[PDB]
């Protein structure tokens, strides 16, 4: 495929700058940053929980491994 | 008039918001590239015969001028190459990308077709954990009924791993990579007729973007941190990933004590020493890679993506837990706790894929009243 | 008719039975062939080979 | 130099084989005469199973040498009968020594001879049986022998055989010629022991390329027969 | 059509004779060689010792009342000594495990980290017991294995 | 949808007349896909260290079952494939197909990636003529000043040819062919833009024919007596082509009375031997084979084939006598009366395509009022 | 490419039969065999002389060469 | 064959010909070599000194 008649598109605008007359890094810290706090509350509790689940069998089944090896 | 064929490098129609996640489909194609010229430089000092083998690399590691470095970009250039997979495969499935069958069980193909390749090429510094590796492993063809006494005395040329069974993977290990190499032309052939897909899963026929500037560079930035994770592990940390077992030279009489494939397999190997009968095992084990063909024949959201399906989401990173955990399970010994834990994951990564996840989206229909 | 019209009407017509016929054959022609091929060649070579000679030790 | 005759031998037919019961004469030339002074290393008492030797025969001459295997659990190496599995018994333990017992000279092996020299099993027999005084105006050196068949007619291989110089199993007489001819049916062998199954495919092969030539020349001729009969035309207005 | 439809057939069947075997010798080729056959079959051999020994690249392993006295019902694999020896002074037995392809230690019996010393088992992961070889005794001294 | 490519192989348009001398091109499609699989089961059994290399031949033409059909579908695999270019090529020169440029010059690139490859190939026996092959022939590159003598032990791997030399041509030797692969389907690319030639030379647009009944089965028949010629020397005289020094092992300190290449090179090795300046024989040999990129700069009849243009036929089967000359003095050793003669014969090489065959068609051209 | 718009032919007419219907070896050798002795005499004049020429050096050079080898 | 000084070439001696050897004079037990020992063990060095000091 190629450009041109991929699809059919009307009363649509796009504005648009050339890079050397802007800035490439604006409002990093002063903007970046809590987008990514946003981003990451969005989704963290999603991700958090299995691997939170995991650390514990990972730890109680050491441990269980362990005093399983040692004695009476 | 090859380069109306670089349009597919230049002019290609691709979509505006796609993150890092796509960008391992390329990287693939560095480390395999890369992958390739380091291998071959050590086929220049490397012997396939089992007197001379460990000592072959020896060579390279010691009196060749940087024989060593290309040692360690090559074979953890290969754990980086699974790295790359499994996350090119979770996108895939995160994002809805199977529902082109035609790329994705063509993905499966290469997917096998190189884990076997590790798997060969493992052997090949003819030490413990390589023998023994070999030994374990292609001892479960043997449950097969009425073939396998016949087939793996033929794979190995005789009665046990020995001499010929290593010129073979060398041969056979140090040929498939073109052959790979085709079918990700192959693959990609089949992709620039319906062109990627997005976080959204929704057609992105009218903010597609060229090709040349935007995701170029982008592959620019995102080959260059590989390559630093990568010689980090050169230059900071070799024997991590590795086996120091390993440097010892192969004794089929003296068995060591930890057997394991390397951590790329391990997930597979838990679900092996979890069922104790051994051929049903095996058939778990090849079924832990070709349920990936199941995929989209069990998909029932009408939706794509799952950064609009909740629930999915939450089972998702649920089975990358599970696959974790599988990793280590393989990794340490078999005893009541962790051989309890390994029956658990394993029943979840059967259960999860073909039972939740296709339930989630059934109910996720329901609530948007479809 | 001819054999080789009661032939095609029969074997030759379906590709599936067609196919069939190759392979048996292939089995009566791989048995007749060795067979043949073999006495010629101990004819030529009568008394050279191990087993015409075996039978003294 | 001097070319060598070509022989009727036995076996120059596209489908004749070797004398089998010629391959057993030869083998005891080599075990009597050459295995003390040639070493061939590329051969097996098993490959001799079935082809002039059976399995008990060449396994009791496996029995007959004695071989150095086996690091004792003490730490040392000793010497044990030979088997089947081991090769032929290398008479030296090193070329030098081989230089040091034929004054410089170096005994060659003799696995691939007839197929490392042109002319072939021709050339040997020609060089066995070509030793004699040198012409007039020629003089070799002590320890060093004339014989036509070489380059420069200068050897250190002194007469290995001639008439009763052994004796066979079979009742055959052994002349000098007989002898030669034997042993070089052997070396034949060893340098190509796939000669008597080579012919058998070689055989088979011509059978059927007599068959499938003509009729895939057929399926052409069928095919393109639509084009070698069609016929043309020009009808303009 | 028959005459013509039976060039391609007769033809079909060669190809298929040839195309047997050229595939059947390359998987014949890659299939033991010679060299390991012979090596798998000839192994010639010559008290309350037990050594480690090679065989096909792997190991072979090589009281008696003690053992006799060891209940067969009680073994998790019952089997009785004889049934495992052709004589009772004489112990073949084979480095692998059952539950999965490992070595045990020799010397009461066995212990493998991945049985007495007749070969049978008693406690562990191990399905099975030594398993016991083709074998036979040609002189008091020598032993031929398989 | 891959086969939309096959159209190249089902639906091509190709011309109606052409003979079995266009065959050649797909025999090689043969070949090369015969000698791969070939030369890579002789990998399973090969070892690259020069202490173990021609014993490891032998353990393949003795212990290994039809080990030995191998060796010889492989070696003279490698003379067949050498007689169907050379042929291959002279139809390109004397049908004029030389005028798709873009073929053509990457015709030459595949033959210099092969006529490379045999002798990398030719050395891994490791016998004496193997050895002493390669000990000569790199030496030529040491005449070149300034790194020569840099170059040539780089190549090495030392100061002379040994282990190391040995084991990368099995590296350099056992991927090349995958690289052939590659440039044999861009080969074709180029020429399904244009499409084929015929014998007359002219536009056959008009008559084309399809590909799946008609050629297909000219080539199976084509490749049929093509496995005949090679079977024939494998199974009745294999030793024919060869040169039974190669079957005493390398003895470095041994010369051979005769070193030489094989049958096919030697009309570039006659080349070689009749200049005595080392270096003006070095660039006369490179360029008896670059000067095929120097044909269509030097057409000049406004006419294509040669079936139409009598003194250029008489002039091209003059060549060939010039080249069966070429190939016999090579193999002969260097005496007065052949001395003057491979010196005649290589002046006539390069006479004759420089000055004579285009002087040819000039003339040719003004008979014709032209 | 492909078939359909290759070129442009106009008022040409082609006759064929099926082959079911036609001899596939039609005076092979009745016809077939002066054709070849025609093809043969139009050529090999041409192919002829250069290898008629080499086996004269062949021989020549080859007895030469044997001459120069014996002795005064 | 016979003997000679060492040269620089020359790889560190082998005080034993054979493991067997080496079983035999030390009651079955083999001393490994040590080309590869640090990182053929796990806890590398720090294992080796414990073991010699422990
Ligand atoms: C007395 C020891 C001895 C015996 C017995 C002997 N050889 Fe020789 N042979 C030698 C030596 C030493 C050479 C080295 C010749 C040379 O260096 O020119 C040689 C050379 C040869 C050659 C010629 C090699 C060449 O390149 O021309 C052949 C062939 C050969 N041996 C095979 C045989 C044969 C055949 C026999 C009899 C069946 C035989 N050997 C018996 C010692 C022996
Ligand atoms: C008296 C002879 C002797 C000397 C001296 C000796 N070793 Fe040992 N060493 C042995 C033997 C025998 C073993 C075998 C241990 C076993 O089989 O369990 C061994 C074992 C070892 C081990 C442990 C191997 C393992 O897998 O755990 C190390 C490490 C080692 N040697 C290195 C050393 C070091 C370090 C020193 C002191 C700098 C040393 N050797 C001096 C005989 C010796
Ligand atoms: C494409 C998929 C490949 C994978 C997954 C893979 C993986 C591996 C791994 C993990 C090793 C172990 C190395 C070590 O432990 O030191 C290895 C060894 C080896 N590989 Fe790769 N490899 C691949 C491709 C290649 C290629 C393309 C080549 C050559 C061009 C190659 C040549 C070798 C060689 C010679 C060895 C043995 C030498 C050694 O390990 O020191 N491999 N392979
Ligand atoms: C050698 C191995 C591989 C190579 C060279 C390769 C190459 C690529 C490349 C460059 C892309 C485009 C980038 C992208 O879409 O992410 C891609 C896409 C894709 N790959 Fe692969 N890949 C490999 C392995 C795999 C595997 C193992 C799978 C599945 C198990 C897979 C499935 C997919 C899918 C589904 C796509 C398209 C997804 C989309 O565009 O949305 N690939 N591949
Ligand atoms: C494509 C161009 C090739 C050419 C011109 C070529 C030519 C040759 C020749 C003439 C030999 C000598 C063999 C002998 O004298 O017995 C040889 C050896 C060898 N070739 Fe090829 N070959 C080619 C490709 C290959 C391929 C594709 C492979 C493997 C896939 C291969 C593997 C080998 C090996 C392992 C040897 C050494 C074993 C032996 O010589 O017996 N070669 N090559
Ligand atoms: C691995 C080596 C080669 C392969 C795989 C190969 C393959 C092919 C094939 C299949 C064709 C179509 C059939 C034909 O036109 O004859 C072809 C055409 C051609 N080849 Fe190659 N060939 C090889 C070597 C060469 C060489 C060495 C040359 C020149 C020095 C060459 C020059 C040509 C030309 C000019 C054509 C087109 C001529 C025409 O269509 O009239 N090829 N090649
Ligand atoms: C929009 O997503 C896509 C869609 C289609 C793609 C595609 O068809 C191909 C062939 C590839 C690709 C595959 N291998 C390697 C590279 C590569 C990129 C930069 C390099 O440059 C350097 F910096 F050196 F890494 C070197 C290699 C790219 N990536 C695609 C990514
Ligand atoms: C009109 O001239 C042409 C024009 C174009 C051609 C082309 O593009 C290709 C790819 C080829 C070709 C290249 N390699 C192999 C084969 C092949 C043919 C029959 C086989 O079948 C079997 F009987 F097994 F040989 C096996 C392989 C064909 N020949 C072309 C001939």
């Amino acid at each position: 495929r190629q450009f041109g008649h991929l699809t059919r598109v009307r009363h649509v605008i796009t504005y648009s700058l050339s890079p050397f007359e802007q800035r490439a890094f604006p409002h990093y810290f002063s903007k970046g940053i809590p987008n990514v706090l946003r981003r990451t509350r969005a989704c963290i509790l999603r991700v958090a929980p299995p691997f939170v689940a995991f650390y514990l069998v990972y730890t109680w089944g050491t441990q269980e491994f362990e005093k399983s090896k040692r004695k009476n | 008039l090859m380069k109306i064929v670089n349009n597919a490098f230049i002019d290609l129609p691709a979509p505006s918001n796609i993150s890092s996640w796509w960008n391992f489909g390329s990287l693939l194609g560095i480390c395999l590239i890369l992958q390739i010229l380091t291998g071959l430089f050590l086929a220049m000092h490397y012997t396939s015969d089992t007197t001379t083998a460990f000592s072959s690399v020896t060579h390279i590691c010691r009196d060749v001028n940087y024989g060593w470095i290309i040692r360690y970009m090559h074979a953890n250039g290969a754990s980086m190459f699974f790295i790359c997979l499994y996350m090119h495969v979770g996108r895939g499935l995160y994002y809805g990308s199977y529902t082109f069958l035609e790329t994705w069980n063509i993905g499966v193909i290469l997917l096998l077709t190189v884990m076997a390749t590790a798997f060969m090429g493992y052997v090949l510094p003819w030490g413990q954990m390589s023998f023994w590796g070999a030994t374990v492993i292609t001892n479960l063809l043997s449950a097969i009924p009425y073939i396998g006494t016949n087939l793996v005395e033929w794979i190995w040329g005789g009665f046990s791993v020995d001499k010929a069974t290593l010129t073979r993977f060398f041969a056979f290990h140090f040929i498939l990579p073109f052959i790979i190499m085709a079918i990700a032309m192959v693959h990609l052939l089949f992709l620039h007729e319906t062109g990627s897909n997005n976080p959204t899963g929704i057609s992105s026929d009218v903010d597609k973007i060229p090709f040349h500037p935007y995701y170029t560079i982008k592959d620019i930035l995102g080959a260059l941190l590989l390559i630093l994770a990568l010689m980090l592990l050169v230059l900071f940390a070799p024997d991590l990933l590795g086996d120091p077992d390993n440097y010892t030279p192969a004794n089929p009489l003296n068995t060591p004590p930890h057997i394991k494939p390397e951590w790329y397999f391990l997930f597979a190997y838990a679900i092996l020493r979890s069922i104790p009968n051994k051929l049903g095992g095996v058939l778990a084990l090849a079924f832990s890679i070709l349920i990936l063909a199941l995929i989209p024949l069990l998909h029932t959201s009408k939706q794509r993506s799952m950064m609009f399906r909740p629930l999915s989401q939450c089972l998702f990173w649920a089975l990358v837990a599970d696959l974790l955990t599988l990793t280590w399970i393989g990794g340490q010994p078999v005893e009541h706790p962790y051989i309890t834990i390994g029956q658990l994951a394993s029943v979840l990564y059967f259960l999860l894929i073909l039972v939740l996840m296709p339930t989630a989206g059934t109910i996720e229909n329901k609530l948007l009243k479809w | 008719p001819t054999l080789t019209a009661r032939l095609y009407s029969l074997l030759f017509r379906r590709t599936s039975t067609f196919a069939l016929t190759i392979v048996v054959g292939a089995l009566f022609f791989e048995r007749a062939f060795d067979q043949g091929a073999d006495a010629i060649y101990e004819h030529i070579n009568e008394g050279k080979l191990w087993k015409h000679i075996k039978h003294k030790y | 130099e001097l070319h060598p005759p070509s022989y009727p031998w036995s076996h120059r037919g596209l489908l004749s084989s070797l004398d089998h019961t010629s391959i057993r004469r030869g083998f005891q030339v080599y075990k009597q005469v050459c295995s003390s002074c040639h070493s061939m290393d590329y051969v097996a008492y098993r490959h001799l199973v079935g082809v002039c030797y059976t399995e008990d025969e060449a396994k009791a001459l496996a029995e007959e040498v004695e071989v150095q295997d086996g690091p004792n659990e003490d730490g040392e190496m000793f010497m044990r009968p030979g088997k089947l599995s081991d090769y032929f018994p290398k008479p030296y333990p090193n070329p030098e020594a081989a230089r040091a017992a034929n004054n410089g000279a170096l005994p060659p092996d003799l696995s691939y001879i007839v197929r490392a020299r042109h002319g072939g099993e021709d050339y040997v027999f020609s060089l066995l049986t070509g030793y004699c005084e040198p012409p007039t105006g020629v003089s070799l050196r002590e320890g060093l022998y004339f014989n036509p068949y070489f380059p420069g007619q200068a050897i250190g291989m002194a007469p290995p055989i001639y008439n009763e110089v052994l004796e066979f199993d079979d009742g055959t007489p052994a002349t000098m010629s007989q002898v030669a001819k034997d042993v070089c049916t052997f070396l034949r062998w060893a340098a190509e022991p796939e000669h008597d199954h080579r012919k058998r495919m070689g055989l088979k092969m011509l059978l059927m390329m007599g068959l499938l030539l003509p009729l895939v020349y057929a399926m052409k001729r069928h095919k393109w027969s639509v084009l070698k009969s069609r016929k043309l035309a020009y009808r303009p207005p | 059509k028959g005459f013509s439809y039976l060039v391609t057939a007769t033809t079909t069947v060669g190809v298929a004779y040839a195309a047997k075997n050229v595939v059947s010798q390359f998987v014949s080729s890659m299939s033991a060689s010679a060299d390991v056959l012979a090596m798998s079959k000839i192994e010639i051999k010559l008290e309350g010792k037990n050594m480690a020994f090679k065989w096909r690249g792997k190991p072979l392993f090589v009281e008696i009342d003690q053992e006799a006295a060891v209940e067969v019902s009680q073994l998790r694999d019952p089997q009785h000594d004889l049934e495992r020896v052709k004589k009772p002074e004489w112990v073949i037995l084979i480095g692998v495990c059952t539950h999965l392809g490992c070595v045990p230690i020799a010397n009461g019996g066995y212990y493998c980290p991945c049985y007495d010393a007749s070969g049978r088992i008693r406690k562990g992961p191990a399905p099975l017991n030594l398993e016991v070889p083709s074998y036979e005794f040609t002189s008091d001294d020598m032993v031929i294995v398989g």
